[PDB]
RNA sequence: GCGGGGUGGAGCAGCCUGGUAGCUCGUCGGGCUCAUAACCCGAAGAUCGUCGGUUCAAAUCCGGCCCCCGCUACCA
RNA sequence: UGGAGGUGAUUUAAAUGCCA
RNA sequence: GGGACCGCCAGUGGCGAAGGCGCCCGGCUGGAACGGGUCCGACGGUGAGGGCCGAAGGCCAGGGGAGCGAACCGGAUUAGAUACCCGGGUAGUCCUGGCUGUAAAGGAUGCGGGCUAGGUGUCGGGCGAGCUUCGAGCUCGCCCGGUGCCGUAGGGAAGCCGUUAAGCCCGCCGCCUGGGGAGUACGGCCGCAAGGCUGAAACUUAAAGGAAUUGGCGGGGGAGCACUACAAGGGGUGGAGCGUGCGGU
């Protein structure tokens, strides 16, 4: 029916700090409806190196100035197939979840996951979690929202846990599993 | 409507009463023209035959480890 | 009720869980109807 | 650019099969087909043939409105019920690219609880 | 107020939309089984309460009437 | 050679039996 | 917006007197193992009568109620179906305050001490050698304490137990005396009610029970067969009339 013919294709754009690039097309009648639609594109669709194909990003639009949907970072997540294969018997996963804030005033919740190399005690398992909290909060003091996110998904906080914790028990594959923004600064 | 296929190997006897035979055919003119699939036939079959079929996509379910 | 496990054995009889339930329904009548 | 893409949600259980073709955001549908909309016997409504036909009549009407490729999302009922996809999943994915579309990444998104609520039956199952 | 049921051993279908008197428990015979119950098959059984009209032609449209009736009470 | 646990599944209806 | 539960890692692994206990961070609190030329100086074992703790369910009062679901209302299956299967659903299940005191509450195995071959895993502590990307890390050996398996002497009717004894000894307490009648009648003490604890006789009966052995059978599992089995096919008997055998009359 004509209902399809009244539609209109809009071009979505990545945020600024990932490089403004085209991401998908999208139909609708009036722009007042394309205003909270959530996209999802893997990291490799933006400056793609085949290795990080298993990291996914979320962008939510906030403006339509004439066939251009500018977005805003919303979250970040690994893929269940990926982490479904790091957890085997005799390996003792370790799980941390933190509420933090940044310079602009954004509030975030990061969920990082370490994976020891054998079976270990638990009083030796919470020392590691305290280490992780202590190098997350710190790292979230001099870095703004846009630079914290730039390296969380990138993999520049993993190489710091994987340094200070390997001196508790030799581990493998420490990394960050999920990010979700919670609130905005009232300013701006 | 006309797709012929040329048997290359027999796999065994399926059937509630030993009637049908599973066999690995190779299409020879049409959409695939070279692909290899698996189908059940009724009647007797040697190798080198030419069946005529009508879909070219059904891929009969695997048999009990051929025995 | 001071039970004895020789009677759950079901060989030449009926279930014990259902015999107890029938002894109770008689002790309820010998009590109401002038078990006073 | 001019490259339209989309998503295909494929919902399959022991009793039916639904194919849904939407645009890349996910919020504007294009084509939605089921299994009881083609076959007539409630026996084979979940069969592989029903999926194979519905998944063709979906692609047909979705290719005419411009879509060139499609990503895959396969789903089972999941939750407090079965977690294994029925017989229509591998059949619908295999007869969606044979119909002219391309195929990007695939994944399964069945909902899983971290020790959630209670199933049916009760302490003794379905003593059929 | 006067009207309804009128039909196999039975129970009721079965009308207006006319040409198989219709399905079920029963009855005798045959199958299946080692044999009995259940299950499958075949025949027998009222021929529509009855005269009459309509109708080429009627449980099938209805009237006259024979039977059983049937919803109902002292009316100072 | 030989055993002990765990999780899954397990399919229409289908009763009964002189006397020695 | 809303109530309940915390998956994979999860391990004949850990902790507790038993029932039991599984997201993370902080505070209060009980018990055990190991290391000890520490301290007191027999203070100990068991325990009739008494005392606290005790799954699920039911009860009495106030809240809460998402999922599931006794009673209850409908659809089917069947000769019948008050059931199994399907669609709904009240009490319950959850929180605060009390009462009841029961389970296949099972290692079907009460608790303390001494002694009588080995082998092999795994959790906590200590010691001693080797490595070491100098990590609260990885291997190997010995001593102590929990937790599994194979197995000598001996024990047992056998199944099987065997330093975590069902072995040989020194203590203390509870219960048993053929099967039923019967955990019933009568009488007491508890509980709001349901119900708990205590508990006989008349009479009847020759067996009731346990562990193993040959067989037969299974709407249990594997292997193999057969036109008095099927599948693929050819001809028919069952309906009519006669030939002949049988039941009945
Ligand atoms: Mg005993
Ligand atoms: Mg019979
Ligand atoms: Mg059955
Ligand atoms: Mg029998
Ligand atoms: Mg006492
Ligand atoms: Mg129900
Ligand atoms: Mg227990």
């Amino acid at each position: 029916k004509d209902k399809w013919k009244l539609k209109q294709w809009y071009v979505i754009y990545a945020p600024d700090f990932f490089g403004g690039v085209e991401v998908g097309l999208t139909p609708a009648d009036d722009p007042e409806k394309v205003l909270n639609r959530v996209v999802e594109v893997t990291l490799k669709d933006i400056t793609g190196d085949f290795l990080k194909g298993h990291v996914k990003l979320y962008f939510q639009v906030y403006d339509v100035k004439g066939q251009n949907a500018y977005t805003k970072f919303k979250g970040m997540k690994l893929a269940r197939s990926y982490i479904r294969s790091l957890v085997r018997r005799r390996t003792t996963r370790i799980d941390g979840i933190f509420n933090i804030t940044t310079k602009d005033g954004y509030k975030l919740r990061v969920m990082a996951m370490v994976i020891a190399a054998r079976r270990i005690q638990t009083s030796q398992e919470r020392a590691i979690r305290k280490i992780m909290q202590e190098i997350i909060y710190k790292k979230a003091e001099e870095l703004n929202f846009k630079d914290f996110v730039l390296e969380a998904v990138n993999g520049k906080i993993a190489a710091e846990i994987a340094k200070e914790a390997k001196k508790i028990y030799p581990l493998k594959k420490a990394e960050i599993r999920k990010i979700k923004v919670l609130g905005e600064p009232e300013v701006a | 409507e006309g797709y012929p296929a040329e048997v290359i190997e027999i796999i065994g006897r399926t059937g509630t009463t030993g009637d049908v035979t599973q066999v690995k055919v190779r299409i020879l003119e049409g959409r695939d023209k070279g692909r290899v699939i698996r189908r059940n036939v009724r009647g007797p079959v040697r190798v080198g035959d030419i069946l005529i079929l009508r879909e070219t996509e059904r891929e009969a379910r695997e048999i009990k480890s051929r025995r | 009720m001071k039970r004895r496990p020789r009677k759950w054995k079901k060989k030449g009889r009926m279930r014990w869980k259902w015999i107890k339930k029938r002894i109770r329904r008689l002790k309820r009548q010998r009590k109401k109807e002038r078990g006073l | 650019k001019k490259e339209k893409w989309g998503i295909a949600h494929i919902y399959s259980s022991y009793n039916n099969t639904i194919i849904h073709i939407t645009d890349i955001t996910g919020a504007e549908t294009i084509s939605r087909w089921s299994g009881g909309m083609v076959v007539k016997a409630d026996r084979d409504e979940p069969s592989p043939y029903a999926a194979m036909l519905a998944a063709r009549r979906a692609a047909e009407e979705a290719l005419e409105k411009g879509i060139v490729g499609v990503h895959i999302r396969v789903r089972a009922p999941g939750g407090s019920k079965s977690k294994t996809p029925g017989p229509g999943a591998q059949a619908a994915i295999r007869a969606l690219a044979r119909a002219g579309l391309k195929i990007g990444r695939v994944e399964d998104v069945t909902p899983i609880p971290h020790d959630g609520t209670r199933p049916k039956g009760g302490r003794r199952g379905r003593r059929v």
